[PDB]
């Protein structure tokens, strides 16, 4: 694992980008997931829905598409679309290790979603453009369970 | 690993590795069965119709709190049959700790060694080194009559005297021992 | 074995679909992740990895659909640069994979994938 840390400086902005998209594109949910499976942020009606499972399946899906694209001599497909009769889902790779996901009611045209997503993604790379362990001792670890 | 200072959450990824049918998924099912609702998410199992894992199992687990940070362990198992190698490599991305699950039946010793060299290879190919990551080995299926001795599995599989745990995953024996051991090695690594 | 009969007839459907849709290659993958059949330009492609990643992708998509109150998403279209990839679930257990270059329209692939599916659903019966 690459030891990665996120201070409330950049966390607060990332969450703001997300709740923008759910309000504007009338998304039922929005969330942001690392390629390795780690959920970074969500937004929307995340009650009664398991965003931790969603993030894990999403990163698995994207990684499998990643290997397939590489197998037929392509680059990672920049996004994926999946229409549903009730709720549909669109996702896009934002940078080199992140994935933004939007699922929405089909009472919201695909055109409006890929619109707000052009900006939110561009907004997210603008944010990316910008210790508990020091006082820890082995009793803190051994006493964990 | 990923630390959210804002939400005070430490996130670590643990991958169970080993040959087909060796007991990886049984480890996770036991852990899920015995953990209160308040410390676990849902167990995701992407499997075939005969219950072989096809892509991964995933179980998010909360292990308590260290200096007021909640610890979230993201547990995965890989598909163990040889021909799922391409899917198996995907699961190792960003791994913080590895549990190698070995099948103690004499008839599966070569599958164990093949799987262990496959874990070494796969880690090297994405820039990791098994000799340098938190790593424990589980000798599972100790109940079976055809199980080889602990000492013969050590000789075949364990050269660096890596921590080794005997298990019988379906009854839970050795299961939380193994998880506690790799979880603490991961947390000890971050401490450094 | 009458399995010999079925397996050449499966290759037939794949081969017809490769021509009649002007595709590059066609893979028939069990949801198990094992390759059933392949027609077209296969020389420079690991077919074990492709079968394994295909089954994994469908499984992940399925588990995801099951979470957000929708049945298993039937098709996946992943447009690339010089090439494209379309996937469909034929019946219950089989995934059809059509890779086609961008001089071919997705609308023709899907039109031809309809009849291949029925030709396959009835070979299975
Ligand atoms: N006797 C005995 N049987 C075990 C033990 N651990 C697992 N099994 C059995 O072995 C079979 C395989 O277990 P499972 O967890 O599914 O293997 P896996 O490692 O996940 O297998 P795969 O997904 O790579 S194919 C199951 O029937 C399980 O009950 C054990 O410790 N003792
Ligand atoms: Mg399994």
């Amino acid at each position: 694992g690459t030891q990665l840390v996120m201070y409330e400086e950049e966390f607060t902005k990332i969450n703001a980008v997300c709740d923008r998209l759910t309000k504007d594109a009338n998304a039922k949910v929005v969330f942001l997931v690392d390629k390795n499976g780690q959920l970074i942020s969500s937004a929307g009606q995340t009650q009664n829905i398991d965003t931790t499972s969603l993030a894990s399946l999403t990163a698995g899906n994207v990684a499998a598409m990643g290997g397939l694209a590489k197998l037929i001599g392509e680059n990672e497909f920049p996004n994926q679309f999946h229409e549903g009769a009730k709720d549909s889902l669109y996702m896009t790779i934002v940078g080199s290790r992140v994935v933004l996901v939007v699922i929405f009611d089909n009472r919201t045209s695909l055109g409006l979603v890929r619109l707000r997503i052009k900006k939110a993604s561009d907004e997210l790379t603008k944010i990316f453009e910008s210790s508990p362990f020091a006082e820890m001792s082995d009793d803190d670890i051994d006493n964990l369970f | 690993s990923f630390i959210n200072y804002s939400s005070r959450e430490i996130n670590c990824k643990i991958v169970y590795y080993g040959p087909g049918l060796c007991g990886k998924t049984t480890n996770l099912q036991y852990i899920y069965n015995k953990t209160a609702a308040e410390t676990k998410g849902k167990l995701i199992s992407l499997s075939t119709e005969t219950d072989r894992t096809l892509f991964f199992d995933f179980l998010p687990l909360s292990l308590g709190e260290i200096r007021g940070f909640k610890t979230r362990f993201h547990l995965y198992t890989v598909p163990g049959q040889v021909f799922y190698d391409a899917s198996r490599k995907l699961i190792l991305k960003g791994v913080d700790g590895v549990v190698f699950v070995a099948d103690s039946q004499i008839e599966r010793m070569e599958a164990n060694m093949e799987s262990l060299e496959n874990l070494r290879i796969n880690l090297a190919e994405q820039g990791y080194d098994l000799n340098k990551i938190p790593y424990v080995i589980q000798y599972n299926k100790r109940d079976l009559p055809n199980a080889v001795t602990v000492e013969e599995m050590r000789k075949a599989l364990n050269h660096r005297n890596i921590p080794e745990y005997q298990a019988v995953a379906p009854t839970g024996v050795g299961v939380f021992d193994t998880l506690k051991a790799v979880a603490k090695l991961v947390l000890t690594e971050l401490k450094k």
